[PDB]
């Protein structure tokens, strides 16, 4: 390291990684009940 | 029943865990970190380090188009739709369309008092391609919704369900994935979908289990282009003893 | 006219040795 | 040897020799010019 | 671009989060800076302000008071 | 554009697709058959006929 550590630090890793979404593509929505309250 | 509820639990508690340890994941016990962790890389900084965009691409890029400028397609295509007057249909005429291969279940839809509307697409707008698109929750609904579950689309004209893929939206060039939807700030859904010119609106429904839909999350598309890239950050952790 | 395609159309070790020693 | 058992078969002829040295502790040791251009 | 005489000008919006809530083909209404005519003292090149899009003014807008049509 | 009046013809009835039938005003643009048309519950299509 650069300097002297403390006993009660902890140290800590960083990795990256490139993600990509799924194909999941529905083009047909079911028909709502009409919306009323919760 | 229950099963849902527990999982829905789960995601409670998974939204405890991934705001306090923002990305924190503890180290595998049996499984090699080498495979585990083998597409994975570090970088010197969040800011600037630099990434290959055409790097690693699955099989699923594959099946969609590609856009050499999307500004230039965009500003060419809004040209020749004011200037020119193509032959057809003029606007004020009372015209009647024969449509080639549809259900008759559109039918039953208009004979029922279900309005039926349509419109002409522009050029490149069936293909299909990455959606960014630009959302904010609404204030009215709180409950928390993940990563990649269905979510109900209406973008422009059309409606469509898909998994989106949430991420923060930050003018730098690599935007960092976030897990749960945070009701306070605009955050970017990434969707398979087809390709619709901006702008347009963009609005978000939840499936209840009682065929309720709850409105979630509005906002516009912000550009289509699958260039746009999401990194998900890992934390270890480790001892000086 | 425009077609449906939403879809690209294109498709001398013994034998009690240990590995140290080896 | 620190490390792990060697499987010796003791023959005959190594009746003045001791056991540690058919355990070998250690592992031998197995160890581009500029050229200016401008 | 102002309506009433074609003029092009460009405008500033009070943070990047303001951001969100204009869109192209917007209607906004724009007030100056605060000199008089003179820049920012920080930013050179803008001298106008947003104050409003879509007839909704984007102090309420941020602050979560109220919501803007599109 | 708005569906004013709407009527069916089957191609084939157990295979319950045909032509439609679709008459209503043109509200936007200039309409053309070199463009799909999308039914906002239904996806895209081809129009043939004008």
């Amino acid at each position: 390291f650069d300097g002297k550590l403390k006993s009660q630090d902890t140290v800590l890793m960083n990795l990256y990684k490139r993600v990509f979404p799924k194909w999941t593509y529905d083009p047909y929505v079911p028909e709502p009940v009409p919306w009323l309250k919760s | 029943d229950e099963e849902a509820e527990a999982k829905m639990l789960e995601k409670y508690k998974q939204e405890r865990l991934e705001e306090m340890f923002p990305d924190e994941v503890d180290t595998p016990r049996d499984v090699a970190a080498r495979i585990r962790f083998q597409k994975y890389r570090g970088l010197k900084s969040f800011r600037t380090s630099p990434w290959d965009p055409k790097e690693n691409l699955p099989q699923d890029y594959a099946r969609i188009f590609q856009f050499q400028n999307f500004t230039n397609t965009r500003k060419s295509i809004f040209k020749e739709v004011e200037e020119k007057e193509v032959e057809g249909a003029e606007v004020g005429w009372y015209v009647t369309l024969h449509v080639s291969e549809v259900p008759v279940s559109v039918v039953e839809c208009f004979r029922q008092g279900t309005p039926l509307i349509a419109f002409s697409l522009l050029p490149h707008e069936q293909k299909m391609s990455v959606l960014n698109m630009v959302v904010r929750r609404d204030p009215g609904n709180t409950e928390p919704v993940k990563a990649k579950e269905e979510l109900i689309f209406h973008c422009g004209f059309r409606r469509f369900r898909a998994s989106p893929l949430f991420s923060q939206h930050t003018a730098a060039d690599k935007h960092k994935l976030q897990r749960f939807l945070t009701a306070d700030m605009a955050l970017v859904a990434t969707v398979y979908a087809p390709i619709t010119f901006p702008p347009a609106s963009v609005l978000l429904f939840k499936q209840k289990s009682n065929g309720m839909h709850s409105l979630i999350a509005t906002g516009h598309l912000m550009s289509v282009d699958p260039d746009r890239m999401v990194i998900k950050r890992v934390v270890l952790s480790g001892h000086p003893f | 006219e425009s077609l449906q395609a939403e879809v690209i159309p294109d498709p001398k070790v013994p034998k009690g040795t240990s590995s140290y020693q080896a | 040897n620190g490390k792990t058992f060697n499987q010796v078969e003791i023959k005959p002829e190594m009746i003045g020799h001791y056991l540690g040295e058919f355990s070998i502790t250690y592992k031998p040791v197995k160890h581009s010019r500029f050229i200016p251009l401008k | 671009q102002l309506i009433k005489n074609g003029k092009k000008i460009t405008a500033f919006v009070p943070n990047d989060g303001c951001l969100n809530f204009i869109e192209e083909n917007d209607e906004v209404l724009v007030a100056g800076f605060g000199r008089k005519g003179h820049a920012v003292g920080d930013i050179p090149g803008v001298r106008f302000k947003v104050v409003k899009v879509a007839n909704v003014s984007l102090l309420a807008l941020y602050k979560g008071k109220k919501e803007r049509p599109r | 554009l708005f569906a004013h009046a709407v009527d069916f013809v089957p191609s084939e009835e157990n295979n319950l697709v045909g032509t439609l039938k679709i008459s209503g005003y043109v509200r936007g643009q200039t309409l053309n058959v070199n463009r799909l048309l999308h039914i906002v519950g239904y996806g895209d299509f081809q129009m043939k006929q004008i």
